[PDB]
């Protein structure tokens, strides 16, 4: 894959020398022996120049949920226009009865043998 | 064919016998490898030396370059410092 300065790719991993795997950082230099990533750490924020082969890194999908969901709503926008777009967290599940008939309760005897 | 008991301090013996530095015991190749269960000799084979440019971030133009260019930059003094004893 042909990867861009500042691209966001994941450094992952495939005998360490060192553990920054799982990190996410921006792509700011490449060069054909590897790709340039910058990843941001704490002593206020510093930053790492870091410097990975192609073989411990790949695209990051963080940013496809956002593009979806703006897609999405810019899209909804447009149909209502002939909005409650905000996402919400997930609601408390409301009653429901539950029927006995078809599934007698069993005590499950936790010995359980 | 006349004795080939030539003789020539390469610059090397000379201040080697000014101090006091006793030559080296000669070992082995095998060096211990820290951070990992391997002893992966200093040199000879799959040597520690080209690690750096095996291994995967170089935190801090492609630094492997770099150390390779050293690399070829010692190995040409070498050389040189060679050729200077042979003008000798």
């Amino acid at each position: 894959k042909v990867y861009k300065v500042g691209d966001i790719v994941d450094i992952k991993a495939n005998m360490p020398h060192k553990f920054y795997q799982g990190k996410t950082g921006v792509v700011y230099n490449v060069t054909k022996s590897s790709v340039g990533v910058i990843i941001n750490k704490m002593v206020r924020y510093l930053e790492k120049r870091l410097n990975l082969r192609v073989e411990h890194i790949k695209h990051s999908k963080c940013r496809q949920e956002f593009l979806e969901r703006v897609k999405a709503n810019a899209a909804k926008r447009a149909e209502a226009k002939a909005v409650q777009l905000k996402r919400q967290p997930a609601q408390p599940r409301e009653s429901r009865i539950v029927s006995t008939e078809g599934n007698v309760p069993q005590t499950l005897a936790p010995v359980p043998y | 064919k006349p004795l080939p008991k030539a003789k020539a301090m390469t610059k090397w013996e000379k201040f080697a016998a000014k101090k006091g530095i006793k030559p080296k015991e000669r070992a082995g190749k095998m060096i211990y490898d820290e951070a990992s269960g391997e002893w992966v000799p200093k040199w000879g084979y799959k040597g520690a030396n080209k690690k750096l440019d095996d291994q995967w971030l170089v935190e801090v133009i492609d630094p492997r370059t770099l150390n390779r260019a050293e690399r070829k930059r010692l190995v040409k003094k070498n050389e040189k410092q060679q050729r200077r004893n042979m003008k000798n």
